[PDB]
């Protein structure tokens, strides 16, 4: 499996980096990690990520990346219903699809 | 919405979501930037990059007229 | 727009067998390689079984590997998982997924379309 920390948390507004980290024949021969998120009692749902800035700078409010074996997943601007499971995966040539042993996200007050 | 219908015709034949969405936000207007500014700063990968030139290109050549 | 759901899911005794299948709409069925992939309660998602748009690639996770066995009818927008052999490992709920192609790697995209998930019990 690719190696997860088992929860994260934060209030609302805040910034929020989940970290994966797989082998150099996964995450390390990717150039993009896809990331998963799943709320309670559901299926899991593809993060699909804004490629337009914001006007300002402001970060987008999911945003990734990845660097040798290990790829994060950026939640900026936290709110309420961002409150969830989140799964990176990866494909491996021998085991064909990979995935993280998943982070609870918690937001607090 | 002819501007909507050409960008899903176009959006119709790329197959991925990540791919799709790439082309929607090229057709989003931005007057301050060319698409090939625009393009030059995208990290998701060829197949994205393709997708959002085409889609940029064709909105900013519709919206033109 | 585009849908997924699997069905066949049940109780079944350790050693028996069941069939799953996932019906899809909103796309091009025989475009897109699909997956099954499986979430004991309360646990995380485990990759099963792939099938590549034609039917003429398939692959399987080493903990099924000659119990199950993955197919599609794309005359039918139907992908099926035959499960022999259950034991209580096997537990879980199977969602099908719409995959990505594993050609476009070091690019794969990921599963873009997910159904409901039918609950398997083994016990």
């Amino acid at each position: 499996a690719l190696t997860q920390p088992a929860s994260v948390s934060g209030s609302p507004g805040q910034s929020i980096t989940i970290s994966c980290t797989g082998t150099s024949s996964d995450i390390g021969g990717s150039k993009y990690v896809s990331w998963y998120q799943q709320h309670p009692g559901k299926a899991p749902k593809l993060i699909i990520f804004d490629v337009n800035r914001r006007p300002s700078g402001l970060s987008n409010r999911f945003s990734a990346s990845k660097s040798g074996n290990t790829a994060s997943l950026t939640i900026s601007g936290l709110q309420a219903e961002d409150e969830a499971d989140y799964y990176c995966t990866s494909y491996h040539p021998t085991k064909t699809i990979l995935f993280g042993g998943g982070t609870k996200l918690t937001v607090l007050a | 919405s002819t501007l909507q219908k050409k960008i899903e015709e176009i959006a119709a034949k790329y197959k991925h979501s990540v791919v799709k969405k790439c082309c929607y936000d090229g057709a989003c207007v931005n007057n301050d930037e060319t698409c090939e500014q625009r393009a030059a700063r995208i990290s998701l990968g060829p197949r994205c990059i393709k997708a959002f030139t085409e889609c940029c290109v064709v909105a900013s050549q519709l919206r033109a007229n | 727009e585009v849908q997924l759901l699997e069905s066949g899911g049940g109780l079944v005794q350790p050693g028996g067998s069941l069939r799953l299948s996932c019906a899809a709409s909103g796309f091009t069925f025989s475009s897109y390689a699909m997956s099954w992939v499986r979430q004991a309660p309360g646990k995380g998602l485990e990759w099963v079984s792939a099938i590549s748009g034609s039917g003429g690639s398939t692959y399987y996770a080493d903990s099924v590997k000659g119990r199950f066995t993955i197919s599609r009818d794309n005359s039918k927008n139907t992908l099926y998982l035959q499960m022999n052999s259950l034991r209580a490992e096997d537990t879980a709920v199977y969602y099908c997924a719409r995959d990505d192609d594993y050609e476009e790697w070091p690019w794969y995209y990921g599963m873009d379309v997910w159904g409901q998930g039918t609950m398997v019990t083994v016990s």
